[PDB]
DNA sequence: ATCTGACACGTGCCTGGAGACTAGGGAGTAATCCCCTTGGGCGGTTAAACGCGGGGGACAGCGCGTACGTGCGTTTAAGCGGTGCTAGAGCTGTCTACGACCAATTGAGCGGCCTCGGCACCGGGATTCTCGA
DNA sequence: TCGAGAATCCCGGTGCCGAGGCCGCTCAATTGGTCGTAGACAGCTCTAGCACCGCTTAAACGCACGTACGCGCTGTCCCCCGCGTTTAACCGCCCAAGGGGATTACTCCCTAGTCTCCAGGCACGTGTCAGAT
């Protein structure tokens, strides 16, 4: 096809599904390295790693959604760092 | 007589008079020859008088190939099918063979347990199958395996079960067989009893000549003051301390749980383990003197330094694969030429490896190879001499390993070194296995 | 089969691969996506976990327990603004 | 071993859409949902009674309370609902 | 009392909760009833909400999915679940004219 | 201007203009209500705190899209990102 | 009373902002934001009010609004 | 109210300063409401987890989880070494 | 009482009004003296730090704000505060 | 240099502190048992990595014109000060009419057990949406 | 333009498994006297909020004028996307002997609230002395 139209096909797509992304046991993986240091020696039933995997993408899509916004804002449809780091400032985030 | 030869015909004989009572028995010839040449004679018995039924064999794949190479016997007259991988396997699955009607045309199905369990809904379908044959036991030695809640939904009117091995590890596998072979069922008398009507095994008595009698002897070697070390600081919890002095790349992977029976069987194999695992250190131990710290590495390498002195091939067998490559790393820097096969390596690059190995010209004795590998026709009876770094908590496996040398075309006497520590968790082992062995040897009598 | 090179590990998080982000970029609208972005969610993903994770191992200690909960987590968001139905 | 809402959540739904089911992972949601705005109601009208340094949760303070968390016309529609039932209950 | 007054809700289970739940020294006999009566109307908006979903897509029973696109659709409901995140809910469609 | 203002501790708006709002926009609620003289205060304080960091959130909005001139376009997507009505 | 919210008081805040050449449609924006700003403000002013018996919104009756928002407000009471 | 203190704090700190009428008025105000968000914390975390007693160990966990950052990893010590020196004598 | 400056009587009283909880403990009301203690100084340090800078002799609204802001934890504590009679 | 905040000593009144009970929740222990441990096996199979064009896209430069800032002279109307008036905030004292509590009573709703219809799955057939020239 | 073809869209038919169903039983919600206490409310004092006047002067307003910035248009070239092919990526199911778990139900103790007396801090009163407006 032309760049693009496949593109706009998987913006429907998946706005459509409620399927999770992200490999399981990789962010299973990433949530325990991380934990390692707050306190050593430390277990995780599974439902808290799935929790906080649903939280996470939510949080990422809403970024998502209003860095999309910025870039336009700017005359642009690429999304660039510099949108992530605008969106972040004015919604207080560290 | 009229038909097939000794070792045999008699064990045809027994699986007929078990169709008579209909009651579903386990052959447990000892693993000498018989099995598939077995197998299909009771079927092929029923040649004319009864060549149409549904009839069902569940095997590895190499089991699979090798059964269906064998089905090429005189008369070769029943049709035979392996309904092998997914998708293809949808092709044949009409094409093949009619869904109900079985006349002279039905080919004999012959699937995998990986089939078998995940697509068992295509083979529930089918008429109460005439006789459904379960190649290796041991794999259903336990009563909460997925396949055996997917194993029941087929509706089958006969089982049989064909094993070498009956109990390994204790009763229970026992147990839970028997609800699988009949699910209606001083002591050692009364279990006999039980037993006698369904068990058939047929000992090395009937085939014998096992080559030259192998030799199994245990050479225990002193924990070295760093090892005692270690291990007290582990005794309790402060292993991570003594060690956590420089905490690269994180003060032990900030963290240390484990199981004390394996965190101290690591040390007992290499202190390095656990020095490598906590402080980051991406450079080996160079010392390449170091490696020599490990009381239980000293007594190998002097053993292999005496068995240079006369080349023949040496086998070394571990647990893990960290502990192989440790091996490795020691070795090459030396020199030595190795050939190594563990579960990471591919499957026709191990193959072209024991070609090379098992080259009558080629000359790189030193052969690692993991424990557990699925290498069995590995065959290298090029080597004469197994050295079993590590001990197993099931016996059977080990002795796997000792048939994997021990095997036809073995000319030259064959010792085993089954090296260990005193005063450790590594004698501890040995007692358990003795005792499983001993489990199984009562049984033998 | 090295010297004094062992075996080494990536690192757990270029466990989450540039497929997933975009994946996660075209759920919320986006069309098309630089090269200097996967490297910068990933800051983004680190910091917001680094902050609930240390929530639930509190509310977990005081318990005297040593396994952290679903409804551990649960409070941690409820914390910070987010609020998860169904668990 | 787990009081729930379940059960009249149901009955509602009933009354509102007579033939329509609801599926389970779905009431698992409505339940969270009553159990969260009850908190939130409860919690404010404790405030507004410590606040007010009196030791009674109140109408009067369920009332402020409501007025405050529910937002918008909900509010309207809901304090007339509630009010309704405190006088039918009142005439008993 | 849920049957003095029309609230299908139980009036009993709530005072209960509220007595016990450490929320004041003294709960009165009307705050029971009040709570009753806000709680089942927020509920039959939600649950009539959804059930107009549904339809449309034509399913006869409730799923997160729907109810999650009722909140967002109406605005009231959206103020008050400003930051829910409905589990397996999915998100409602937007794709701006920059195509 | 801007340097002037930045070390000034002073009210930007004038007084009974900022009464009046405040006054009629409570009369949709209530009718005939008083407000003792510090109440007003404080929402005035309030009121010039809120409208300043708008202000600095608009300014970066604009200097993202290359310009200089504050213009609506930068306040709703600041009032949007934020969370606003 | 809205109009009493003149075009140099805008200018002179947007110069504490930090904006720099301000345009010539901001006005009417600005005195929209504020107007919904004070709007919930004292909406909630006057509940807290009421809820007291009385007929005057007073000390810590803003305060605590403000407060409700996201916005403490130490010192004006 | 904490005037005499904040006044005796200041002394401490900075030996020669003083501090206005509307400084002390804020300081206090701040001390008020860290204790207030301190106490409700740990209120909340007793109710839940089934409790009727605030002991220290709620007084600790309320400040990590509200202090934020290494701000409260000191406060933790300092509260430790006075709940020590208390017992202790 | 023994240690501090603060009041450890009247917080524990403040503790037992309020009605926090059933019963407190002995050395909670210790505990939250020491905490807001040091709270109090680390403010009363930068303010006077900051008023050490402009040289004023008399702390005074604008510098807590000024000292408020600049630190990196207070900011994040004090996160919306509007000190009455204080700037930018 | 001064007027505005400091800054200092006293009356007393209001708190804290201390001493004791009967109470009574919490620290201690034992138990059972069930999800949770490090290291490996083998077999699936679908997602992820890589490489290569080529079409977008983002970015820089230039030019016109229009809307913003500055300046100066009118004209509002805010701020201050002072006077008068009364609504209503704040507090006190009486006395009851909503509350807690206990006990006797028992039907509503709750854990585990039924079943069958709508919903996930499609394969086959059918219909519209790019695109390229 | 128009088709050529590829993504999109039905009909059945499938099972086929969770959405409704029922049912004793336990405990929790009613209903009745007490049993005080917490509530309303009636009345009085006096603060402070509102209305209005007159005058000064500072901030707002209107209009003219110049020019800096915003926006359209153009051209170059970087780098992202789509596709096909080859590797990893995950995920399933299995070892076996261990513990770690965490939950419940076991048992007494020292400290909470409770009194009760009695101390002396702090809120408020008052004189000094400066420092930044």
């Amino acid at each position: 096809f032309r760049p693009g139209t496949v593109a706009l096909r998987e913006i429907r797509k998946y706005q459509k599904s409620t399927e999770l992304l992200i490999r399981k046991l990789p962010f299973q993986r990433l949530v325990r390295e991380i934990a390692q240091d707050f306190k050593t020696d430390l277990r995780f039933q599974s439902s808290a790693v799935a929790a906080l995997q649903e939280a996470a993408e939510a949080y990422l899509v809403g970024l998502f959604e209003d860095t999309n916004l910025c870039a336009i804002h700017a005359k642009r449809v690429t999304i660039m760092p510099k949108d992530i780091q605008l969106a972040r400032r004015i919604r207080g985030e560290r | 007589g009229g038909q097939l030869k000794s070792y045999q015909l008699k064990g045809v004989k027994w699986l007929i008079s078990l169709w008579q009572n209909g009651l579903n028995g386990i052959l447990a010839d000892q693993m000498g020859l018989g099995k598939t040449i077995q197998t299909i004679g009771f079927l092929s018995h029923l040649k004319g008088n009864g060549l149409d039924g549904p009839y069902l064999v569940i095997a590895p794949l190499s089991t699979l190939s090798n059964w269906f190479n064998e089905i090429a016997r005189f008369t070769p007259s029943i049709n035979a099918i392996i309904y092998h991988g997914d998708k293809n396997q949808r092709d044949e699955l009409r094409r093949k063979h009619m869904p109900k009607t079985v006349g002279p045309k039905f080919p004999i199905v012959i699937t995998s347990y990986e089939v078998a369990m995940n697509d068992a809904k295509r083979i529930l379908r089918h008429y109460p199958w005439k006789y459904v044959v379960i190649d290796e036991g041991h794999r259903l030695k336990n009563h909460k395996c997925k396949l055996l809640r997917e194993l029941k939904h087929l509706k089958m009117d006969n089982k049989l079960l064909l094993t070498g091995t009956p109990l390994q590890n204790n009763l229970s596998e026992l147990w839970s067989l028997l609800n699988f072979i009949l699910p209606d069922i001083q002591v050692v008398s009364k279990l006999h009893g039980i037993l006698r009507p369904f068990i058939l095994r047929r000992m090395k008595c009937d085939v014998e000549l096992s080559l030259p009698r192998k030799k199994e002897i245990i050479m225990y070697a002193t924990m070295t003051d760093h090892q005692k070390k270690f291990q007290e600081h582990l005794v309790n919890n402060t292993l991570e301390a003594h060690l956590g002095e420089n905490a690269i790349r994180g003060q032990g992977w900030k963290g240390k749980l484990n199981n004390l029976v394996i965190q101290l069987r690591k040390n007992c194999n290499h202190p390095d383990l656990l020095q490598g695992q906590i402080d980051g250190s991406y450079l080996y131990p160079p010392v390449e003197e170091i490696v020599g710290q490990c009381g239980k590495f000293r007594l190998l390498e002097r053993l292999l330094v005496r068995l240079f002195a006369n080349n023949h091939k040496v086998l070394i067998f571990s647990q893990w694969t960290k502990l192989l490559d440790i091996m490795d790393y020691y070795f090459s820097e030396k020199g030595f030429e190795v050939c190594r096969i563990d579960g990471s390596v591919k499957l026709d690059e191990r193959r072209r490896q024991i070609k090379d190995f098992s080259d009558e010209k080629s000359s790189c004795s030193i052969f690692l190879l993991s424990t557990r590998a699925g290498g069995l026709g590995i065959n290298l009876t090029a080597a004469d001499t197994c050295i079993l770094y590590d001990s197993d908590w099931n016996p059977q496996m080990d002795l796997q390993a000792m048939d994997r040398c021990h095997r036809i075309g073995q000319t030259k006497p064959v010792h085993v070194y089954r090296l260990s520590t005193a005063q450790s968790i590594e004698t501890r082992v040995l007692k358990r296995a003795y005792s499983k062995l001993k489990l199984e040897h009562v049984v033998i009598g | 089969g090295a010297k004094r090179h062992r075996k080494v590990l990536r690192d757990n998080i270029q466990g989450i691969t540039k497929p997933a982000i975009r994946r996660l970029a075209r759920r919320g609208g986006v069309k098309r996506i630089s090269g200097l972005i996967y490297e910068e969610t990933r800051g983004v993903l680190k910091i917001f976990l680094e902050n609930v994770i240390r929530d639930a191992v509190t509310y977990t200690e005081h318990a005297r327990r040593k396994t952290v909960t679903a409804m551990d987590v649960v409070y941690a968001l409820k914390r910070q603004g987010r609020t998860l139905y169904g668990f | 071993s787990v009081e729930t809402y379940k059960i009249y959540i149901f009955k509602v739904l009933k009354q509102v859409h007579p033939d329509i089911g609801i599926s389970s992972k779905a009431m698992g949601i409505m339940n969270s949902f009553i159990n969260d705005i009850f908190e939130k109601l409860a919690s404010e009208s404790s405030k507004l009674a410590r606040y007010n340094k009196k030791p009674t949760i109140t109408s009067r303070e369920i009332q402020t309370a409501v007025r405050l968390v529910l937002p918008g016309e909900l509010a309207k529609h809901a304090v007339s609902e509630g009010t309704k039932a405190v006088t039918k209950f009142t005439s008993s | 009392r849920s049957s003095k007054a029309g609230l299908q809700f139980p009036v009993g289970r709530i005072a209960r909760f509220l007595k016990a739940g450490k929320y004041a020294e003294r709960v009165g006999a009307g705050a029971p009833v009040y709570l009753a009566a806000v709680l089942e109307y927020l509920a039959a908006e939600v649950l009539e909400l959804a059930g107009n979903a549904a339809r449309d897509n034509k399913k006869t029973r409730i799923v997160p999915r729907h109810i999650q696109l009722a909140v967002r659709n109406d605005e009231e409901l959206s103020k008050l679940l400003g930051d829910v995140t409905i589990a397996n809910g999915g998100v409602m469609p937007n794709i701006h004219n920059l195509l």
